[PDB]
């Protein structure tokens, strides 16, 4: 569903 | 082409409408070399699963490289992230199939946290891959770690990645495939002399029985294209969801709930259309490049739960292997880096001799390096700590 959040060479785990 | 390359191009694969199911176990995709044979008798359409693999097992050389890889999530509950150093070899249970041999695990500079993980700058990544070079090695992918406890009087962790939701976030599909655009793979067939990669992602995370497992993936060659030029966002709140941006258009082909061929827009782009799986194996013959100590000398750039390398952990390491042979105490990639590129007495100068000594595991050649002048100096520091 939405989209922006992103920067390469930075990953995020998302949890719940 | 590569050394592999030029081989499988020399060598018969059979024993073309049933051939993806005799030489069984289920594969999910054509062996690269075998889907061009399969048709001998790619910049910014639509998204369709690729039906091959540039890369189809991934081979740990040893369970050590493997664990000792581990111990920093272990001791820390970080995510984390390394290197496979590693060569490419054939992979003899499928035919013109290609294998990835992880030699090493090379830990840069990153900062993990328990949901995060940062790729900073390396200021070696350029003299890594000269040292890895010199003892036959090169990139074949990079590792992950996505661990969280689950039970802790078991000792066990989450099996968060399964079949109800994500195998590789849009996230690490994105960084999979900018890996794959930066280490393409070379062949004539494609309008540049590359086409492809055999970069591949390994995921350690927990499996179906809450003990740690090891998963392989590459990503398609359309995600390449689609990152390439940067038209694939992630989503913030599922992450099992790409996004095609606003520049061309693409989506994919589902089937709904009567069993039809769909077409939608990517909006978003579900990450099982980028995805390609390749198989993980631990080898019953375990392969040693490298040697293994039962106290090794300490990985790099683990500051942050304090292992160091220093001339005091070398002192300690080498006083506990004065009866080993040297050969087997030198080969450690790890090691290596420092003992290239510590910042008190570099070896940067004389080491292609050991370097050669390690890759071809020559004894004689290692022994009259330990007798080099700047490894009696090494030795004159290390025998001053206390």
């Amino acid at each position: 569903i939405p989209n922006y959040e992103f920067k390469l060479g930075k990953i995020t785990f998302i949890r719940n | 082409e590569d050394e592999i390359d030029q081989y499988l191009s020399k060598q018969d694969g059979k024993i073309d409408e049933d051939y993806l199911n005799h030489l069984e176990p289920p594969v999910k995709h054509m062996s690269f070399h075998a889907y061009i044979r399969k048709l001998t008798g790619i910049s910014c359409i639509t998204l369709n699963r690729q039906k091959y693999r540039h890369v189809d097992n991934i081979m740990f050389e040893n369970h050590t490289v493997a664990d000792r890889f581990l111990d920093f999530w272990r001791k820390t509950g970080n995510q984390h992230f390394g290197y496979l150093y590693g060569r490419y070899t054939e992979h003899k249970d499928i035919p013109l199939g290609i294998r990835a041999e992880v030699a090493a695990i090379y830990e840069p500079p990153q900062i993990g946290t328990q949901n995060s993980l940062e790729l900073l700058e390396d200021p070696k990544a350029e003299v890594v891959d000269e040292i890895a070079a010199k003892l036959g090695l090169r990139k074949v992918g990079w590792i992950f770690t996505d661990l969280v406890s689950e039970d802790t009087r078991k000792g066990t962790v989450r099996y968060s990645r399964n079949k109800d939701t994500y195998f590789l976030s849009s996230e690490e599909c994105i960084t999979a495939g900018d890996f794959q655009n930066k280490h393409p793979n070379m062949c004539r067939l494609s309008p540049d002399g590359h086409f492809g990669s055999k970069f591949v992602t390994a995921v350690a995370t927990g499996g179906p029985d809450n003990q740690v497992h090891f998963e392989g993936y590459q990503v398609s060659n359309q995600c390449m294209a689609l990152v390439r030029d940067e038209c694939l966002l992630p989503c913030k709140d599922a992450p099992e969801l790409g996004y095609a941006k606003e520049v061309p258009d693409v989506f994919y082909k589902d089937v709904d709930k009567f069993g039809n061929e769909i077409t939608q827009l990517a909006r978003p782009l579900p990450v099982e259309y980028l995805i390609i799986d390749i198989t993980t194996t631990f080898p019953k013959d375990p392969v040693y490049t490298f040697s293994i100590s039962q106290n090794p000398f300490p990985i790099e750039n683990r500051d942050v739960l304090g292992e160091t390398q220093d001339f005091h952990s070398l002192a300690t390491y080498l006083s506990q292997n004065t009866s080993s042979v040297f050969l087997d105490t030198i080969s450690d990639f790890h090691l290596l880096l420092f003992l290239v590129t510590n910042e008190v007495m570099p070896l940067q100068d004389s080491i292609s001799l050991l370097l050669e000594a390690v890759r071809t595991r020559n004894e004689e050649l290692a022994q009259t390096w330990k007798r080099s002048e700047q490894w009696a100096t090494i030795e004159q520091l290390c025998s001053t700590v206390g």
